């Protein structure tokens, strides 16, 4: 059913907002290897919507306290946050017999892609969405003990 | 410049100094009492003492009140902001109605932030320490303070720099032949780029050389800008942090609008009071205009009671040409202009009257001047008759098509026959109704 | 200053003596003496704060200070006690169910006060030396009584070097947190160099011993706790107000934990007050939900306002007194407001004139009072400042009754407006 | 041979609003027949649009169904020609699950207005013979030898990393952005092909002469494009997916300010357009209320509506009104009407279409079909023409005979025939 | 062997080459006027020289409208693109109705393309990174050796695909593909290195709808952009397609046909039971159909002149607005006679392979006439099963009397409730 | 759970410095390993919900979810 790699006047990858590639397009199988690809990318040259973009302040006074009697932005957070979920569950894992190596390859490629991209901020992200699992009431208990 | 608009002709209320209304001024006629009332309203705005007061205009179809509000704003000038509004805007699919109303009230209050600043600029000429062994003990290889030779286009000089700042300027890429932003009272320093002079001889220079600073080093003058506290709310409510993971996460999702909590509003109030009392900022409360108030529902009127009662609500005006109709939302309740009696009670009101045909002749003359189209008198009287039977706008629209027809004829002024063919071409309310009938 | 002269700026309380007898004039208020009595009783009971779930409604003619009564109440209450006023139409939202909105308002009204001991030191930066290679550090401080010298912590080293504090300054550090705060420079600190650097004021050297313990207290609302702990980084949503369907298990867990913190002297709760305007704007669903919303212990007193009489229940075809189903009606008591008298009107208008700081003729007072009585008080309140502006345009000071008639003619009133609309009914469509 | 996506449609027979230069509607021209009153008004409106000096003008077309109102709109839009913003849409699109109808109307208007813009680029290019790896020493062997010339230069660290990451090769043809220095990849040089190394990568020969050269370019974008592009980080893919929504009014105000600024600079030039909305009578009362004020705004491209109704209730209210439109919005607009065609006009249109179909029929069949269309309707005859052409092909004959039309008319009932058929036979079908 | 469905019996139209209708054939019978009425428009679609035509089938309940449309589709064949659609399914909760209508139109039109491609495979064992301008792999382990002009960057990029010895990749030179059949453990799935010239190819005929291309280019493919890696995970949403995109595709599509490689074929969209549409959909139907690229469309309904949805007060024939009714062609189907009842049941019985005593058959035909056709036909298989319990092969009168007594039609039920 | 947590620093180092910020606690008085039973109670609703949205696990796909 063909690849349909041609078409896709969507990627805008070869940004080239000028159609100047039109000039080159106008200008054994070498002749075919040239002309066929020249047309194949000329049909892409119509993708000119990237540049000539016409782009274009910073009060950022401060994140004011939420009425916490002076100090704020951490003491309230670490004083109030105590909730623990009753239950924690692992993601479901599908059980299949010997699976195709092609799906394995694609999913593994995705597994590669996710890191590096996330690596620089993977750590920063990992500090978050790690819901607390337990607490430890301090010797403030000694009050009633 | 601009293709003529429905009100470009108007330019000012044109009330005499005593407050009385010149019969015609900057595109106005009749409604002298209305003009004087608008004078009183602009007086009240300039007073700035009052707060939260509002008026409503009652006038027949063919709004006109558009012109009155526009002239009010024009007399107000640009010194004070002003925003329009249309009833259909309240019906939004992203935020609740009262959210839109409170938001539009918030955007109507402007401000003016005045902040002074000082910095030292130039090109790094040299750099030296003030060595001294005086410090207690140890090999006396110590620097009392640094000497920095800086040059602007005005000239060159050097200043005394404490030892700690050398570490800072290490932090930045400080090197001979570049300029810097040395905050006098704070000590901020940066590295714009190498002096353009070197790039001057460069045959290829991929980098973007900064030019040579001009004028005295000791100056950063006073910075100024204005905003609507609604923009302040938008900026502060959602921290920007465009680099953080959360920023990528936001750009994944389609940006939208969130019902801003009231505590953020109270906090904005507190902080702006703190800035203003120090004289840093300046508030320029605006006024608001909402047309076809009749298009609203009961929810919004009831909430408008609360919004008006507030001692922060900027002045606002309305307009309606609807009789004692059934109030939308309300199945049966009928009231003048579809406004509940209680809301009507706590608001002012002004009225406009019908217009006499002579006034039509005057306005039509003004409009012909505005378009810059010469008119023969027979056309004037014929179109006066037409407006007599038809409405004012019907007669007004016929101007440009007729002028154009005349241009086709080679003529310049429009004549009786031109308006005759224009009249037969297009139909008025009654003629169109009959042909429909 | 952000404020501006408001319709209800003249209100400053309720003007009730110790025995709760209203005073014929006090903190900008007079009238409805029975209403003032009842409101004083309500405020007393709120101070008692020994009971929960009570509710009360105010009914009467429109534009008879019901909102003014409520605002005087809120003013007299004081800032310590939490308070919140909202409009009936505001609950209807496209982000959440109405019941969730009512729960949010309820939890907002109530507040919690947390008490906790502190441990801090503060003094001059007598001298500091840092010894980058880790970093070795030595430092000393002092006060108006004695002096001391201490080593320097590596994390203390990072903290201070990021603070970039200058020797001779006055600062305070907490041991547990290890977070420093500059409290204003000192004579030697800001004596600075020959080099300009900057200019600044001074503060007095601290006193007492460096270490001070000391206790700090804070306050937060129940809804705030709910939101902050709800999504685990739902904290920023507090401002965005994007909280949705805060689950019930969270509510009960917070209730349990707050109760147990309470009975152990850890913190003290405070019963807030919540006022809803145009209560008739609620449908039958909200009536049903709130009808039970009062049994939960965390029940701030409710105050409602509406002037209707035998009106269709919102969302149905049933006429009921003020359009509120009898089930609620039997759960609360009422207060009525009468239309004002003659001389009291003179007093009220004189008070408002004082508010505006515009002092004018006696005949003007008589005529304007009679006109307002005939038409309404609100139109008189509107005419006050309008007449002031006209008279200032005359360039004189004392407004004259002729000016009052001028302005009255200028701005038709409700009755005149309907009379006009009658003068030409066909002026405006849909009559 | 080649079949186009386009085929005979309801207005394929119309090329343009063929009419006299002096605005004298010709009896017949470019498929425009009859309704010379409407044609005259349309010519005047078209030309006054072409001059484009008065904004916020409203034109409405009333009349009967199947009177060519859509045909007139198509003809005048054709006359306007390309390279001029013209937009057509139905009245049902304003309703969406995402954006309130107000913002839908605003986006429609912003689309209607069009703009043009030009700028000079002055970029460098050529063919690099080679580059020396700047071993640390940003001295790149910028041997950008065009067919004529050559030179060498430095090579910034950013430049070095750009060349490396793009994995450029020596003896390649590449063009270098002047200010940005972006290595706009272009492939390799003719040294292989007019050796020739064949693969997936594109191949280019060597350019000539001045490596630095100037190139002035132009662009055209409605205000909608600027709004969406500046709306957020990646508004472009929002356009491609058409999934944007609720662009803040503040953004649009800023855009209006800055576009004016560029305009008076001589940078930007406005190209106002015409907006046509069909079946306005299916638009809410909110739509009419909002259009009352939207047009009064300066940037108000002219508007065209369409309807045939008489007196109808306003959608959202129980008030009957002419064409089911509030009187308030009518007084801003003008009324253009039309009347049923006569015998000869119907005959001429039927011809026009038959020739459009490239079909041959007996003159007697033409006349009897004219009769039938007169009694029944125009659309019936229009459809029957193709039907009978196909039938007569099945006959293996050349020209359509009357018997063919009689047979085809027997085959398929018109509106009235089946309407009456149910009328006596309603007892059989479901629900009346 | 597949499950037997209602309309499985139909196979065509039974119309002589002249177009005249055999009384019964190909699984159809009766309604000759309609049968020849539909056949001609089938050949109209075969013409492919027109667009925007509209037809509507108005018949009483159970007169074969669904059968007629399928009969039309069967005669058309698979080559013709058919996309059946539902009147009531338009009301959704994802995008407005107009978008759905446009989307259905778009996938009605199908496009075929043709090409061919010379490949590499087989010889894979040896693998050298060699940096030379042309393939120096000397790829020869099964049949022969080959050389090609690929630069050093090509070798390494290929070597970047963890390519190992003798794992055949269907690397189409035009593509430079890496279609690794897989590693044999010897390096035990064995990549069979075929003999003959490694240069292999085969013609390919590919058919694609315009709607699928539209969706394809409406959103990013995700994998292309590292900032679009998450493109995959987000729940996939269907959003309105910007009009310009459809305009743009039409431009690019037109180009390809001009290049003598793309060959369009208009399809037919069937909308059943149109009388469930509201007024707003009708309105957009007017303008939508006007498009000069609108494909052929066929409706269906049996409603009378009852009120129209949404309008809540106006009635039109089949609840279709008069203006819409004007612009749509009409065909009608009448009732049937007991003889056709016998004949239809005979075909349904034959298709199901069920034997009926002639006495039983005629009696059942009588029962169906008492009540209806559809109810009678439903009873076929049950009775056949009664005989199975009693080992009887064919169906008899006793079984039918048993079946009918057991169940009760709507007609009888109507009186039963009273 | 794999839950990982810190309890400040050991009490051995209660003297190295004098103003070091982070607190100190003493060495545990029990064995490194210990396993104790507990009468936990939960509703079936919470079981369902905890399974439905897998906050557990640590894979990056799960984290993104
Ligand atoms: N409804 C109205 N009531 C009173 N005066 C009007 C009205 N409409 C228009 N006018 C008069 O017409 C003149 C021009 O107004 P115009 O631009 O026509 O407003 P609109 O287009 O909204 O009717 C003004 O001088 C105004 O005095
Ligand atoms: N007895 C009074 N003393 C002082 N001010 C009053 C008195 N009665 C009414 N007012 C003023 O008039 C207004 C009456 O409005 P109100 O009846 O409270 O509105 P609502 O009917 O919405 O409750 C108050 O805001 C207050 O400023
Ligand atoms: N004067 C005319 N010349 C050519 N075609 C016409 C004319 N009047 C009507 N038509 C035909 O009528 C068809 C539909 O007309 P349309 O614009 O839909 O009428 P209406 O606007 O009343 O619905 C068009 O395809 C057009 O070919
Ligand atoms: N001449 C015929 N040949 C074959 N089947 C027929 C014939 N006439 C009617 N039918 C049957 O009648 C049934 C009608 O079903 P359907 O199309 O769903 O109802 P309707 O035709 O009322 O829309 C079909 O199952 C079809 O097989």
């Amino acid at each position: 059913e063909n690849k349909i790699t041609r078409h896709e006047a969507e990627l805008l990858s070869k940004k080239k907002i000028p159609r100047k590639l039109m000039e080159e397009i106008s200008t054994e199988e070498k002749t075919r290897l040239l002309k066929e690809r020249l047309d194949q990318i000329y049909l892409v040259n119509e993708r000119r919507c990237s540049q000539a973009p016409v782009y274009g302040e910073s009060p950022s006074e401060l994140m004011l306290t939420l009425c916490r009697c002076g100090e704020s932005l951490q003491d309230v957070i670490d004083r109030v946050a105590f909730v623990i979920p009753p239950v924690v569950a692992a993601p479901p894992s599908l059980r299949v017999p010997r699976p195709p190596p092609l799906y394995s390859h694609r999913m593994r490629i995705l597994r590669q892609g996710l890191r590096e991209h996330a690596a620089p901020y993977f750590q920063q992200l990992r500090q978050t969405t790690a819901p607390r699992l337990l607490q430890f009431p301090e010797l403030r208990l000694v009050q009633f003990d | 410049t601009q293709r003529i608009a429905s009100h470009s002709h108007v330019k000012g209320l044109g009330l005499d100094e005593s407050g009385l209304a010149k019969q015609a001024a900057s595109g106005l006629v009749g409604q002298e009492n209305a003009r004087e009332a608008c004078g009183v309203i602009v007086e009240l705005i300039k007073s700035k003492k009052m707060a939260g007061r509002a008026v409503l205009l009652a006038g027949p179809p063919g709004t006109g009140k558009t012109a009155l509000a526009l002239a009010i704003a024009q007399e107000l000038g640009s010194k004070v902001p002003f925003c329009p509004m249309v009833g259909s805007e309240v019906y939004s699919t992203e935020i609740k109605k009262t959210e839109v109303l409170m938001e539009n009230f918030r955007r109507a209050i402007g401000l003016r932030i005045k902040e002074t600043k000082e910095v030292y600029e130039g090109e790094v000429t040299e750099l030296t320490p003030c060595e001294t062994e005086n410090p207690m003990g140890g090999y006396g290889k110590t620097i009392s303070h640094v000497i920095i030779g800086l040059k602007t286009a005005k000239g060159t000089k050097q200043l005394k720099l404490d030892p700690s700042i050398f570490e800072s300027l290490q932090k930045e890429r400080v090197e001979a032949g570049d300029v810097i932003y040395i905050e006098a009272n704070s000590g901020a320093v940066k590295r714009q780029g190498r002096c353009d002079t070197y790039a001057t001889e460069f045959d290829l220079e991929a980098e973007e050389y900064v030019p040579l600073p001009k004028g005295d080093v000791h100056k950063k003058k006073e910075i100024i800008q204005d905003v609507t506290l609604h923009d302040l709310d938008v900026a502060n409510a959602r921290p920007q942090g465009g680099q953080d993971i959360l920023s990528m996460m936001g750009q994944l999702m389609k940006p939208k609008k969130t019902e801003i909590t009231d505590k953020l509003r109270g906090e904005i109030n507190k902080v702006v009071n703190k800035y203003i009392d120090q004289g840093i900022a300046e508030l320029v409360p605006g006024v608001l205009f909402v047309d076809e108030v009749h298009m609203l529902d009961i929810e919004c009127f009831t909430y408008l009671h609360r919004a008006l009662e507030s001692s922060i609500a900027p002045i606002v005006i309305f307009a309606s040409n609807r009789g004692n109709c059934v109030i939308r939302g309300t199945e049966d309740i009928t009231s003048p202009h579809g406004i509940p009696l209680d809301l009507l009670d706590r608001v002012m009101i002004i009225r406009t009257m019908l217009y006499t045909p002579q006034e039509m002749k005057q306005i039509i003359k003004i409009r012909a001047q505005t378009e810059g189209i010469n008119i023969s008198e027979e056309a004037l009287n014929h179109l006066g008759e037409i407006g007599t039977k038809t409405t004012l706008r019907y007669s007004v629209q016929l101007l440009t098509p007729a002028n154009l027809l005349a241009k086709i004829n080679g003529k310049d002024s429009i004549e009786k026959e031109h308006v005759e063919e224009i009249s037969e071409l297009f139909y008025d309310a009654k003629s169109s109704a009959k042909i429909l009938a | 200053r952000i404020e501006r002269i408001g319709a209800h700026s003249h209100i400053r309380g309720l003007g009730l003596d110790d025995a709760l007898e209203p005073r014929q004039a006090s903190q900008g208020m007079v009238g409805q003496l029975a209403a003032r009595r009842a409101a004083g009783v309500v405020l007393e009971m709120i101070r008692e704060g020994k009971i929960a779930g009570r509710a009360v409604l105010i009914a009467g003619q429109p534009g008879t200070g019901k909102t003014a009564i409520a605002m005087g109440m809120a003013q007299a209450l004081g800032p310590d006690t939490p308070f919140t006023a909202i409009a009936g139409s505001e609950i209807f939202s496209l982000e959440m169910s109405k019941t969730e909105a009512l729960t949010q308002a309820f939890r907002r009204s109530i507040g919690v006060r947390i008490k906790e001991e502190t441990e801090i030191i503060e003094g001059e930066v007598v001298e500091i030396q840092i010894d980058r290679p880790s970093k070795v550090g030595k430092l000393t401080l002092k006060t108006t009584e004695m002096e001391t010298i201490y080593d320097l912590g590596t994390k203390m080293i990072e903290s201070l070097t990021k603070d970039k504090v200058q020797a001779g300054d006055v600062i305070t550090i907490d041991k547990a947190t290890g977070k420093i705060s500059k409290l204003g420079r000192s004579f030697t600190r800001a004596r600075d160099y020959d080099a300009m650097g900057s200019q600044t004021k001074f503060v007095q050297c601290p006193d007492g011993e460096l270490q001070k313990r000391k206790e700090v207290v804070h306050t937060v609302s129940l809804h705030e706790i709910d939101v902050i702990n709800s999504r685990t980084q739902g904290f920023l949503a507090l401002f965005s107000g994007d909280t949705g369907e805060i689950k019930s298990e969270v509510r009960e867990q917070i209730n349990a934990k707050v109760a147990e913190w309470r009975e152990e002297g850890k913190a003290e709760i405070i019963p807030g007050v919540l006022f809803i305007d145009e209560v008739h704007m609620l449908d039958i669903e909200s009536f049903s939900f709130l009808n039970r919303a009062l049994e939960s212990d965390m029940a701030p007193v409710l105050i409602m306002a509406t002037n209707r009489g035998i009106t269709r229940i919102r969302g149905t075809s049933y006429q009921s007194p003020h359009g509120i189903p009898i089930d609620l009606l039997d759960r609360l008591l009422i207060v009525s407001t009468t239309p004002y008298s003659e001389k009291d009107t003179k007093q009220i208008l004189r008070i408002r004139c004082e508010e505006e700081d515009v002092e004018m003729s006696e005949d003007a007072y008589t005529v304007l009072t009679r006109i307002g009585l005939e038409t309404s008080l609100r139109y008189a309140i509107q005419l006050i400042t309008a007449a002031s502006l006209v008279c200032r345009k005359r360039k004189g000071t004392e407004v004259q009754v002729d000016d009052i008639k001028r302005v009255y003619s200028l701005f038709l009133d409700e009755s005149r407006s309907t009379q006009y609309m009658k003068e030409y009914q066909d002026a405006f469509l849909f009559n």
